[PDB]
Order: structure tokens, then sequence, then C-alpha cells
């Protein structure tokens, strides 16, 4: 596994830099489009709003995310009802057969960009109720998934650790600079 | 004078033997058996037919008062003739008690519904035709309330594969979720977590033919 | 070898006969609403062929109780589809549509392995 | 009451009927043994008539129903 | 008389030493019905009579509860009421007769499937 | 103060039996309230209150925790100072991981050592239990103190032995610290 860089040889290291791209773009027309690529994910990446799924004892966890402690919505998360508003799903708890259409419909309708997070080892891969007669081995087996965030249940700091991994696979999202290549 | 061994309930023991003969002489022609288990609960075994007489006998006598129902619990046991056995737990509140009422059916008899008596077993009797496949005759709306909407089969039953024979995905072709037969990456690895030696010899002479 | 028992819900061959054309009668004609009220593919003619080709599954049952169960839950799937608490890939599920053609000759099922 | 409007319709609903041929189509012939239908077929058909007239026939009513003659004259009703 | 029952939806009862009389009175008439014999009959007719003299026997329903215990006298009432039911409908179902269903072989045993040697 | 409806007996509390008073100063109290929103009227103080105190929240990531040593979290295979890989390949994890999540395959190993070919843990599997560290006889797994391995693969939380032997190294230190502080009660 690539290990951190030692302080000495990261005492050289330029600083990062917030952009993903960099600014080492050719053209004026592509750092353009990298810069205005920022803006869209600067705006996507502010303001994630999960969809109140909750379906089973993942859910109560996924309460205390929004709870004072932690906080949700601090980093701009802001839960919410319909799934038109709603632009991510916390699939979190144990999707059973007869709930799997209603999850299929229910993402269907959240407008694009959609991201899924999976929550806990019931919606990763069926979990403790892996081979039982009633259960979808894994909400990926129904809709695509994007983060998925192991536990039973997941410790708070566990989930908020993966929201903002799925900050930051917004954040580097190449929307408009792949369409001036296209 | 030996701690870790639980200390049996003489007092409550005693009430229910007593009145567990009780029970034995109101309701002869139903009453199979009765037998103090040794958690000292009282269970009555009946026939298929004295459901709804022995059940309201003992919600409307004033001796028994058993007001409220709690469970009914199906049992599947294949080995019997009459493989399914249905399990009535009652509580009495007046008399600070609780009775356990047994009765045994086939696949196919029917078992006569004791909404009646009990209406709480409007659903705990939906529950025991869904899972185990009992029918209940008389009841109001016999429906599954567990399984899946067009489930086949029983899922409770000991002779029901454990994973089901049907697994659900979604087909991008049919734009909707579509089944399949069963396929698991890795399959339910037996244990055989059976003893050589027998341990218990007070069940090994039981039950005499 | 004969034994007594409990009537599920008729006495005699003849009318659980009778209870089972009834139950034909519902499902024929409840077709055109479900055709209506599902987004599915399939048409009224190939539905109304889907009833008739699985009440012939059932062609060589002779015990009253057990047509009477199969009637029981025959009845049952209809008034999960008269109303629509049944979603629209359970009703396509009388189909196995996704299930593709296994071949049945000698030959074929060798070469494509157990 | 108009018993040839009512023997056209009742008769058309059996050439409308497939899985039948307009072969000994008479009053007289039999459901079950002359035209050879299915016990399903017999009340698809029948239950197909109540549809062209109109009508709602229990099944006390419609298990008389054995030949063209049977519906013809119970449908004078 | 008693302010509330208590309880919520039991309303607190206007002459429960009558209410009470004439529900034992129907049920000693119910069980008389049933054969000598049969223990149901013996239990209730004796039991009824305890119940039945402690109405008359006393006039203030407080002392009634106690001289009776089982609970309050609206609930006396909705135990009496149950009997009635009891009673009316065991005189059709006859339980006094002899086993109605001989039990099958092995259908009360536990441990279930074990080979048992002749 | 008001008369209760119903008397109560020893051992038992009452929510509402209080009755209400009908003399006029009190309907007056009463009325004053429910005409000038008296009741909301103190609680909107209590609303307003809470602007000033700290609120609870954490800075996180710069601030997280706090949790306590027995944490159960992601899995790792310990080794003994030696360098020696601790687990036998005796399997009473696996027979007792209430998820079938482990898998393991043994073999005689080239130096003719009790050793594992294959360990497997599926983590989209596993529920945390810890019973996998109880049963170890010699500590071999261990539910480490990470929390934060969230990927963005599926297959990537299906964790092979390499996997697990490297969790037991890089959280090496931590871990030993673990046990020492608790492995007393356990
Ligand atoms: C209201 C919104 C403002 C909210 C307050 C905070 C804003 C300021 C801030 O956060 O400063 C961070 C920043 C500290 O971070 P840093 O370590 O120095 O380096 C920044 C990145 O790491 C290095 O930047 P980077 O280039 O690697 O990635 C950012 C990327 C994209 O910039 C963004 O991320 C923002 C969204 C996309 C760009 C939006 C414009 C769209 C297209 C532009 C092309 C045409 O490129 C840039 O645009 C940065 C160039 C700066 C000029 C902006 C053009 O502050 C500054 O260095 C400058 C001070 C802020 C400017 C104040 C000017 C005041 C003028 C008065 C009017
Ligand atoms: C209220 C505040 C609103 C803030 C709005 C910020 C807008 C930034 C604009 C960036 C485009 C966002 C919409 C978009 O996503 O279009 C992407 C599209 C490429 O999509 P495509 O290549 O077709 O992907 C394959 C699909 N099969 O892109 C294209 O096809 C053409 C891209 C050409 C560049 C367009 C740049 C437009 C700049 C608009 C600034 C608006 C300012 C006023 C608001
Ligand atoms: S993964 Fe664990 S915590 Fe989450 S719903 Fe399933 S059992 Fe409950
Ligand atoms: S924590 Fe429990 S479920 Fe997870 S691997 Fe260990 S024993 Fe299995
Ligand atoms: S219990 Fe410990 S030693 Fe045994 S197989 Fe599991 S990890 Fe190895």
């Amino acid at each position: 596994q690539q290990t951190l860089p030692v302080a000495e040889v990261a005492q050289n290291l330029p600083k990062k830099g917030y952009s993903p791209f960099g600014t080492k773009q050719s053209s004026v027309a592509e750092w353009s489009l990298a810069r205005l690529d920022d803006l869209l994910n600067w705006g996507r990446k502010g303001s994630i709003w999960p969809l109140t799924f909750g379906l089973a004892c993942c859910a109560v966890e996924m309460m205390h995310i929004a709870a004072p402690r932690y906080d949700m919505d601090r980093y701009g998360v802001v839960f919410r009802a319909s799934p038109r508003q709603a632009d991510v799903i916390i699939v979190a708890g144990t999707l059973t057969n007869k709930m799997a259409p209603a999850l299929r419909k229910v993402y269907d309708q959240m407008p694009e960009p959609r991201w899924v997070i999976s929550m806990g080892s019931c919606a990763n891969g069926g979990g403790y109720y892996h081979y039982s007669y009633s259960v979808v081995r894994g909400c990926d087996r129904i809709i695509p998934v994007d983060i998925y965030v192991p536990g039973c249940p997941p410790t708070a700091e566990a989930l908020m650790y993966g929201v903002l991994q799925l900050q930051k696979k917004v954040k580097r999202m190449k929307t408009l600079q792949m369409w001036y290549r296209k | 004078d030996k701690p870790t061994v639980r200390q049996p309930d003489a007092v409550a023991r005693s009430h229910l033997s007593d009145f567990g003969r009780y029970v034995a002489e109101c309701l002869p022609k139903y009453v199979q058996k009765v037998q103090l288990t040794a958690g000292d609960e009282l269970e009555v075994l009946i026939a298929p037919e004295g459901v709804v007489p022995v059940l309201q006998f003992l919600k409307d006598h004033h001796q028994a008062q058993f007001t409220n129902l709690v469970d009914i619990a199906g049992v599947d046991v294949p080995c019997r003739k009459n493989r399914f056995e249905v399990v009535y737990n009652l509580l009495s509140l007046r008399y600070n008690s609780r009775i356990r009422v047994k009765t045994y059916t086939d696949e196919l008899t029917p078992l006569d519904s004791a909404c009646e008596v009990h209406k709480a077993a409007n659903w705990y009797e939906r529950e025991i035709w869904d899972m185990y496949g009992v029918f209940f005759a008389n009841h109001p709306d016999l429906r599954r309330i567990l399984t899946d909407y067009g489930f086949e089969g029983h899922p409770q039953r000991r002779d029901f594969p454990l994973s089901g024979y049907v697994e659900l995905r979604y087909d991008d072709e049919k734009k909707r979720v579509v089944c399949e037969p069963l396929e698991l990456a890795q399959e339910f690895r037996k244990f055989d977590l059976s003893a050589p030696w027998e341990q218990f010899p007070n069940f090994r002479n039981a039950n005499p033919p | 070898a004969v034994q007594q028992v409990r009537p599920i819900l008729s006495v005699d061959r003849e009318e659980a006969r009778k209870r089972a054309l009834n139950l034909y009668k519902a499902w024929y004609r409840q077709i055109p609403y479900i055709v209506m009220d599902y987004d599915i593919p399939m048409t009224v003619e190939q539905c109304r062929d889907k009833l008739r080709e699985e009440f012939v599954k059932h062609r060589n049952v002779t015990d009253i109780r057990v047509i009477d169960m199969l009637v029981i839950k025959g009845q049952m799937e209809l008034k999960e589809s008269v109303e629509i608490w049944k979603q629209k890939g359970h009703i396509m599920r009388y189909w196995k549509e996704s299930q593709d053609p296994k071949p049945t000759d000698f030959l074929s099922k060798f070469i494509q392995g157990v | 009451l108009s018993l040839k409007l009512i023997n056209e319709r009742v008769l058309l609903v059996l050439k409308l009927y497939d899985k039948i041929d307009p072969s000994k189509l008479n009053v007289e012939s039999h459901f079950i043994n002359d035209l050879g239908l299915d016990s399903l077929d017999h009340v698809e058909v029948i239950m197909a008539m109540e549809d062209e007239f109109g009508f709602e026939i229990p099944d006390s009513d419609a298990e008389k129903l054995l030949k063209p003659a049977d519906i013809i004259k119970y449908v004078a009703d | 008389i008693k302010a509330s029952t208590g309880l919520t939806g039991l309303a607190v009862s206007t002459n429960p030493h009558h209410t009470l009389s004439a529900l034992y009175g129907k049920i000693l008439r119910a069980v008389s019905k049933m054969p000598q014999d049969a223990s149901y009959r013996k239990y209730t007719e004796q039991l009824v009579k305890q119940r039945a003299d402690s109405v008359a026997q006393h006039k203030d329903i407080t002392a009634l509860e106690k001289a009776v215990g089982c609970g309050q006298v609206e609930e006396l009432i909705v135990q009496a009421e149950n009997e009635l039911i009891l009673a009316r409908k065991m005189l059709g179902w006859k339980p006094w007769e002899k086993l109605v269903q001989a039990a099958p072989a092995k259908q009360w045993d536990w441990p279930p499937a074990q080979i048992m040697e002749p | 103060e008001p008369k209760d409806i119903v008397e109560v007996p020893k051992g038992y509390v009452y929510v509402n039996n209080k009755e209400l008073s009908m003399e006029f100063a009190d309907i007056t109290d009463r009325a004053a309230s429910t005409m000038f929103f008296g009741e909301l009227l103190r609680g909107f103080a209590v609303t307003l209150a809470h602007i000033f105190k700290e609120p609870a929240t954490i800075n996180y990531p710069f601030e997280k925790g706090p949790l306590s040593p027995r944490f159960r979290g992601e899995h790792a295979l310990r080794r003994y100072p030696s360098g020696e890989e601790r687990c036998i390949a005796c399997k009473l994890c696996e027979a007792i991981c209430p998820a079938q999540a482990i898998t393991i395959e043994a073999e005689e190993r080239a130096d003719g050592s009790r050793r594992t070919t294959r360990y497997d843990i599926d983590m989209t599997k596993c529920i945390y239990c810890g019973f996998c560290q109880e049963a170890c006889p010699v500590d071999a797994i261990v539910e480490g103190p990470n929390f934060e391995f969230s990927t963005e693969t599926h297959e990537e939380l299906l964790y092979n032995k390499e996997k697990l032997l490297c969790n037991g190294d890089k959280w090496e230190s931590e871990i030993a610290s673990n046990l020492q502080a608790d492995h007393l009660y356990r």
C-alpha cells in the first residue's frame, strides 16, 4: 500500500492546490472549462441532500449524524423527503424483496446527477441476513452504488467519513472537461 | 446451598398443578393431556376441534379469566403425522399467571379460527397461514402478511430451503426487477454440530410408547 | 386406504369443480383491467392464454382438499391483483421472462454442461 | 322474443369464438360431446355470450347450458 | 357513588347489586340445564352461590368488593356477563362427554425423530 | 391544588388525575394564559435561552472521538514480536462467526507449521460482533481501532489475508496498546 510521504520528503512537496485538475491547462479554452468545471463541483459538493430513507437499524445512526454531536448540516447536508429534490440516497438497512421494487422506483425518480451511499452490512452485501429467503443480497444488485460504508451499524463518524468521500468524489467529476475532448 | 442452580418457585408450582387438574375435569371432551413444564409453566394439549371451546372457557370462566391472548406460535415437525403444531400463550391479569394450549394439525386440515374468543388473533393467524401454510377456517380475511406478494411456498416449514429458490435482480431490458433461479456466490456452509455422547440421561428413557 | 377428514371449503368434487370455474370467471373478467392498470408488455389475448396455460398445470389433481387449497391460493392472488398491491414486477413474474430457455435434448445439455 | 334475432346472436357468438368450426353449428349440437370443447373452453363461450347479450348468468343458471338449444331457450328470458 | 371507574371506557354502574343479581340468577338457570355429573356444573353452581349471596349480603359496593375481592364491582359485572356467554355456548358443545378425538401415536412426543426399539 | 378524580394506591403514579378547579382565582389564571399566549411564552423563553449555550458540535475530522479501548472496528491479523503470524488456522473464528463471513484454508507449511494459505473476511457480511476476537486462542484476529475504511467499490470490501496482514502492521502499535489495557477484563 502506498504509504504517506515522510516529513522531510513532504517538506519539499508543493502546496497541493484546491482544484484536482491543477492549473496546467495548455489553452485558454481548456483552462476556462477546468475552472468552470470546479464551479459546478463546488456547487454540487457543497449541498448534498439525502432522501431520508431510513429502512432499518442503520437508520437510527443515520439520525445521529444529524444530531448536534456531528451535525451533518455543517457540511451543507440537509435531509429532504421528496425524491425529486433529493440528490443523494443513503440506503441504510436490509433491502428485502418486498422493498426492492420500491427502492428502484424511488431511485429512478431521483433526478441526475444522483449518487447512492450504502450504509452498513445489510445494504452492502446482505449483511447478517445474507442467506435469508427474502433478502436482496446487497443493494448494488438493484441500484448502482457510489460509496460503501461498512459497519453494523456504521459509527456516526464512520458515516461522516463516508459522506466526505462522496464530496471528494463529487469534487473530481470531469463533466465539462470531458465534453471538450468529446 | 448451590448458587448456580436456579431455585424453583414452589408456591407458583403448587397453584398451577391443582388448577391444571381443574381444567381436565371441566373439559373432558377436548383436553387430551395436561402437563407442568420444567419451567413451572402449564401446558394443555387439546384436540384440534377443542380450540374455540377451550379458549372460550379459559377467557370467560371466573377461575380462569385468561383474558389476554399473547401469542400464537406455529411449530413444524416433519416426523409427526400431523406435522404442524399451534401454541397459544395466554395471560391472566387478574390471577397473574400464564397457560399454554397446544394443538396439532396436518398440512391440509383447517384449524378453527379463534378471532371470536380473542380477536387479537386476527394477524397472528394470518402469520401462521403465511409462514407455515396452516389454513384457518372462518377467518375474516386470510391473506399473506409477511412474505412478498406472489411468493410461492411457505418459508418456515422445515422442508423449505433456507435461501429459497429464487432471487431478485434488476434487468435493464425489462425496466423492472425480475426473479431468477437462486445462485449464491458462497454456499451456506453447514456445520455438523452433533455431539456423539449423550449428555442429558434423564430424557433417554422418557416418553415410553 | 381411506381416512375421515375435515373438509376445507367443499364437500364434493362437483362443488370443487364449481368453485374452480368461478375462479376462472373472475380472472377472465379481470384481464382487461390488469392490462390497463399495469405498465407491462403483455396484451389481453396473451394473458388470457396464460390463464388457460396454468389452470392446465394442475390437470391431474384429484384430491378435493388439494383442489380447495389451490382455489384458496388462486383466489388470494386475484384479490391482490384486483387490487394493485401486486406491483408491475410481480404480475410479469407469471411469465419468467428473464429466464431464457434451457435446451432439453441430451446433446445440447451435454455440450452446455450440467 | 325476437327469436331469430336471438338465434343469430347466439350462433354468432360461436362463430365469432375461435378454436371452433362453423360445421355442426346447429341448435341441437352438444357443446362437450358434439362440439367437443374443453370444460374451460365451454366457460369461455357462454361467458363470452353474456357480453354480446349484456346479461349476467349465475353459475347455477349457467350450469344448465349444455346446447345452443339450452342457451337460446334460456336466452329468451 | 364512585366519581370515576379509573378505567377508560368503563362507566360507573347504577344499581350494581341488581345487575349482578340478575346475571348470577341467569347463570344458575343456564347451568341447571347441564347434566348433574358435569364437573363444570358442580363448580360454577358452587361458585355462583358464593358470589351471589355476597351481592345480597352487602349493600355497600365498597364493602362488596372487599367481601368478594376480584376487582371493582364494574369488573364483577363484566365477569358475570361472560359466563352467561360461556355457559350458553357450552350447552351446545357438550364438553362433558368423552374425549372427542383420541390422540395419535407420537403426536405429543419430545424430542422428536428418534428410533424407538421394540 | 385541586383534588384527584381517582384515589391512588401505593407504588403508582398518575399522569392525568388532578381535576380542574372552578374558583375564579384559578379560572382567570387559566383564562389569562389561554388569552395572552401565556403557555407559549415560556416555551419561547426556553428556546431563545439555548442560543446562549456553547453548541455541542465537534469539528470533525480535526476533532473527533471519543471512543474506548473496547471499540470494535476493522479487522487485522496480528503477529508475534518475532514477526511470525499468530494465526495457526485453528478455525474457531470461522465456526463462531455468526455471519459466516470468514473463510479459511490451511496447509502444512514448508517448515511444517500449521498455517493458513487462505484467510478471507467478507466485510459486507460481517456484523462486527467481535466473537472472532474472543474465540481466537492466540489473539491472532482482532477488530482494530479503525472505523474509516469506506470504499468506492464492493470488491474492495472483501479482505484477503494480505490485506488483513497489512492492517495488522499499519495498526500494530495501537492494537497492542488496546489489548494490554483491556485483556484483564476479557
Ligand atoms: S447493517 Fe447492522 S445496523 Fe445496519 S440495518 Fe443491518 S443489522 Fe442493523
Ligand atoms: S466480528 Fe463477528 S461477524 Fe464479524 S468476522 Fe468477527 S465473528 Fe464474524
Ligand atoms: S481463531 Fe485465531 S488462530 Fe484460529 S483460525 Fe481464527 S485467527 Fe487463526
